[PDB]
C-alpha cells in the first residue's frame, strides 16, 4: 500500500538488508564473497562479524536523519521504518548471539559501550590514550 | 526593552540559589542553601526538588500577579498574562552558565553598537582630517577607550567561550550568540586578535578604520617595495578532514546533505576584508577600486601562502607544481564563485559578504537574479576583473618563486584561462586525486612494514572507514540532480553540461591521465588492476585478505585493552616553622 508511495519518498532508504547459516546482511546490490585464510574465532566467521561492524555504524548515522525525520503519510511511514529497524536490529542481535557462540573462547554491553565512545575519539581525537577531559566525562 | 527578560533572568536565580548547586556570587550562598536543606528535611522526609516543583507554579503565579497589579495602578491599561512566557521558562537552558553568557554576550553587542555609533558621531568630520593625520582629539581619545574595552573583554570572552565549549562540545558560542539575539550580526569574534602584529600593525584591531585614516594603496609587482605584511595572517594546515556542516537547509523534508566543504577551501585567509569594509561603509559605489585593491592584495597574498607552504610538501617538483597550479586555479574559481554569490556556505564571513555586496550593488529594488547578472557582468568587465585577479596571483606566485628560487611553472602561466565547471564537480575531482594520494601512501606504508604492520593497518583502516559515507553521500546527491537542463533543475546552475548517467563513468573518463594544470589534474593508474575501490570500501576485496586476519585480531585485541582502560578509568573517576 504505502510502501510504493513511500519508497519514492526517497526519504528513509534503508540499504542494508539482513534476509541461513550465519544470516548474512548485505549492504547494497553487491554479493558478499568470504575470503577464508584459516571453537574460537576463525576463518570467515569473523568476516561475518566485521561486516555487522559497518552495519552498527550506520545504524547510528540512521538515527542522524531520523533526527532530521521532524501527516498520515509521514506516520505510517514513521511506523514502517520503525518496523523494519527493530526486526532489522532483532536478526542482528541474534546473529551476534551466534558468533559469540562460535567464538566462545565483549557480551553486546562492553563492545556497543566501546564503539559509541570510539565516535567520540574518533569525531574530534584520535586520542584513546589520554583521560584528562574532568568536565566532558 | 528588555523587561521580562530581566525577569526571567531572576526567577531563574531564585530557583537556582534556592537549592543546593554551583551558586557562590553572594557573600555566601552556602550559608542560606545549607539553612534552607536542614529546615526542608525535617518535616518532609529529593525533597527540596519535589517542594520546589510544588511551589513553583505559585511563585510564577505570585509574579504574574505583582505585574498585573502594578500595571493596575498605572494610569495607563491594566496588563494580564501576557508577559513573555505564562509559564516559568523550561528546563532546556536552566544552566547558570548558558544564561550569564548570554546575557554577557548581549550587553557587549548592545555597548559595541554605542560606540560604533559614538565613533561614526566624533569622527565624521581620510575625510575632513585634520593634522600624520592621528590627532583629532575626542575621536582618538574614544576609538583608544574601545581599545581598552576590547582588551580587557579579550580574556573575559577567552575564558567564558573555552569553559562553554568544554561543557559542551559539538556547539560554537558565536553561532548560538547570533542566533539568540540578532542585534549584533555585524560582530565578529578577529576583534580578538591574538597575533602581535594585529595589536600594533592594526591600532585598534577591529577598528583601524576611521579613527585611523591613511588610505594606502596596493602595491603592483612592479613597485619593489609591498604591503608589509599589513594582512599577514596565519598560514592554512595540511592534515584536516572535511565539514558536513554549513550548508543552507531549503526545507526540512528535503534536508539535502552528502555535500561536504573541501579542506583546502576551509582553510582561506580573508581577514584583511572585514576592517577595510568597516572603514569604508561611507562612499557607496565609489569606493569600488578600493575593493578592488583589497581583493587583490588577498588573491596574492592567499597565492603566496599556498605555494610557501604546498610546495616543499613533496620533492616532486613537477606534479607538485601541477597540483598546485590546480588548487590555485580551484581557489580563484572559488572567489570568482563567491564575487557572484554562488555558493553553498553559509558562515558568519561569506553571509556578512553577500550582504554587504548585495546591499552595494543593489541600488533600490533590483532582484536577486538582477543582483546576480550585475556583479557577474562587472566582475567579467574591463576597466577583465579576472585578469586583474590573475595577474595578482600571478605575482603572487612569482614572489613565492624569487622567494624560494626555483623556476616559473608551465601551468598557470597562460595569461587567460576558460570558464571553470560548478564548484561541486571541482570538488569531486579533487576529494578523488587526494583519496587516491591517501590510497597509495597507505597501501604502500603498509606492504613495506610487511610482523609489524598492525599500526599501519589499523591507520590505514581507519582512515578508509570515513570515506565510504562520503561516497554514498555524493553518488547519492549526484543521482538526483544529473541531467537536468535547468528547467527541473534543483539550484539556478546549468546542468546537464556532463554526459554520464553515473558517477564512476565520469570518474573513470574524467582525468585517468597527465596530472597537468590544464583542466585534467589526476594521476592514478594501476588501482583497479578504476572501479573496484568500491570493492575495497568494504573489508573484502582480496588486496585487504592478505591482512584481513591480523588486522582483525589485532584491532579486537586493542579494543579489549581499551575497554579494560576505559572503564577503569570511569571507576576511577568516582571521586610558622
Amino acid at each position: 500500500t504505502n510502501e510504493e508511495t513511500c519508497d519514492d519518498r526517497k526519504e528513509y532508504m534503508n540499504q542494508w538488508s539482513c534476509g541461513d547459516n550465519y544470516e548474512l546482511c548485505k549492504y547494497n546490490g553487491v554479493d558478499v564473497k568470504p575470503t577464508t585464510v584459516r571453537s574460537k574465532l576463525d576463518g570467515n566467521d569473523v568476516t561475518f562479524f566485521n561486516l555487522f561492524e559497518q552495519w552498527n555504524k550506520e545504524i547510528q548515522y540512521q538515527i542522524e536523519q531520523y533526527m532530521t525525520n521532524a501527516c498520515k503519510e509521514k506516520c505510517k511511514c514513521y511506523k514502517l521504518w520503525i518496523e523494519k529497524i527493530n526486526d532489522q536490529w532483532g536478526k542482528q542481535k541474534d546473529n551476534y548471539n551466534k558468533f559469540r557462540s562460535k567464538q566462545i573462547y565483549v557480551s553486546l554491553s562492553n563492545f556497543l559501550f566501546f564503539s559509541c565512545w570510539e565516535e567520540y575519539i574518533q569525531k574530534y581525537f584520535n586520542s584513546k590514550i589520554k583521560n584528562i577531559g574532568s568536565d566532558t566525562f | 526593552k528588555g523587561f521580562c527578560h530581566a525577569v526571567q533572568r531572576s526567577f531563574i536565580d531564585y530557583k537556582n540559589m534556592i537549592l543546593g548547586t554551583s551558586v557562590n556570587i553572594y557573600e555566601h550562598i552556602g550559608k542560606l542553601q545549607e539553612d534552607i536543606k536542614k529546615i526542608i528535611e525535617k518535616g518532609t522526609p529529593e525533597n527540596v526538588n519535589a517542594w520546589w516543583k510544588g511551589i513553583e507554579r505559585e511563585m510564577w503565579d505570585a509574579v504574574r500577579c505583582a505585574i498585573t497589579k502594578i500595571n493596575k495602578k498605572n494610569n495607563n491599561s491594566i496588563f494580564n498574562g501576557d508577559e513573555c512566557g505564562v509559564s516559568p521558562p523550561t528546563g532546556n537552558d536552566e544552566d547558570q552558565s548558558v544564561s550569564w553568557f548570554k546575557e554577557w554576550g548581549e550587553q557587549f553587542c548592545i555597548e559595541r553598537l554605542r560606540y560604533e555609533q559614538n565613533i561614526r558621531e566624533a569622527c565624521t568630520i581620510c575625510i575632513n582630517s585634520k593634522s600624520g593625520d592621528k590627532i583629532q582629539g575626542a575621536c582618538k581619545r574614544k576609538c583608544e577607550k574601545y581599545k581598552k574595552y576590547i582588551s580587557e573583554k579579550k580574556q573575559e570572552w577567552d575564558k567564558q567561550k573555552t569553559k562553554y565549549e568544554n561543557k559542551y562540545v559539538g556547539k560554537s558560542a558565536s553561532d548560538l550568540l547570533k542566533e539568540n539575539y540578532p542585534e549584533c550580526i555585524s560582530a565578529n569574534f578577529f576583534i580578538f586578535n591574538d597575533n602581535i602584529e594585529y595589536k600594533t600593525y592594526y591600532p585598534y584591531g577591529d577598528y583601524s578604520s576611521i579613527c585611523s585614516c591613511e588610505q594606502v594603496k596596493y602595491y603592483k609587482y612592479n613597485n619593489a617595495e609591498k604591503k608589509n605584511n599589513k594582512s599577514l595572517c596565519y598560514e592554512k594546515d595540511n592534515d584536516m578532514t572535511w565539514s558536513k556542516k554549513y550548508i543552507k537547509k531549503l526545507e526540512n523534508g528535503r534536508s539535502l546533505e552528502g555535500v561536504y566543504v573541501p579542506p583546502r577551501r576551509q582553510q582561506l585567509c580573508l581577514y584583511e576584508l572585514f576592517p577595510i569594509i568597516i572603514k569604508n561603509e561611507e562612499g557607496m559605489e565609489k569606493a569600488k577600486e578600493e575593493l578592488l585593491e583589497t581583493l587583490q592584495i588577498v588573491a596574492e597574498r592567499e597565492a603566496y601562502y599556498l605555494w610557501k607552504q604546498y610546495n616543499p610538501t613533496g620533492k616532486g617538483i613537477d606534479d607538485a607544481n601541477k597540483k598546485a597550479c590546480c588548487a590555485i586555479r580551484g581557489s580563484f574559481y572559488d572567489l570568482e564563485d563567491i564575487i557572484k554569490g554562488n555558493d553553498l556556505v553559509h558562515d558568519e564571513y561569506t553571509k556578512y559578504i553577500d550582504s554587504k555586496l548585495n546591499e552595494i550593488f543593489g541600488s533600490s529594488n533590483t532582484n536577486d537574479i538582477d543582483t546576480k547578472r550585475a556583479r557577474t557582468d562587472w566582475w567579467e568587465n574591463e576597466t577583465t576583473i579576472r585578469q586583474l585577479v590573475w595577474d595578482a596571483m600571478q605575482s603572487g606566485v612569482r614572489y613565492a618563486v624569487e622567494e624560494k628560487n626555483e623556476n616559473f611553472p608551465l601551468c598557470m602561466g597562460v595569461e587567460h584561462i576558460g570558464i571553470a565547471k560548478p564548484q561541486f564537480i571541482r570538488w569531486l575531482e579533487e576529494w578523488t586525486n587526494e583519496f587516491c594520494e591517501k590510497y597509495t601512501k597507505y597501501f604502500e606504508d603498509m606492504k613495506s612494514k610487511c610482523i609489524e604492520c598492525k599500526k599501519a593497518c589499523a591507520n590505514y583502516t581507519n582512515w578508509l572507514n570515513p570515506k565510504r559515507i562520503e561516497w554514498n553521500g555524493m553518488s547519492n546527491y549526484y543521482n538526483k540532480i544529473y541531467r537536468k537542463s535547468n528547467k527541473e533543475s534543483e539550484d539556478g546552475k546549468d546542468y546537464s553540461m556532463i554526459m554520464a548517467p553515473t558517477v564512476i563513468d565520469y570518474l573513470n573518463k574524467r582525468c585517468h591521465g597527465e596530472i597537468n594544470g590544464n583542466y585534467i589534474c589526476c594521476s592514478c593508474k594501476n588501482i583497479g588492476a578504476l572501479d573496484l575501490m568500491n570493492e575495497v570500501l568494504n573489508k573484502m576485496d582480496k588486496k585487504y585478505s592478505a591482512h584481513k586476519m591480523k588486522c582483525t585480531e589485532v584491532y579486537l585485541e586493542h579494543v579489549e585493552e581499551q575497554l579494560n582502560e576505559i572503564d577503569n578509568a570511569i571507576k576511577d573517576y568516582k571521586l610558622g616553622c
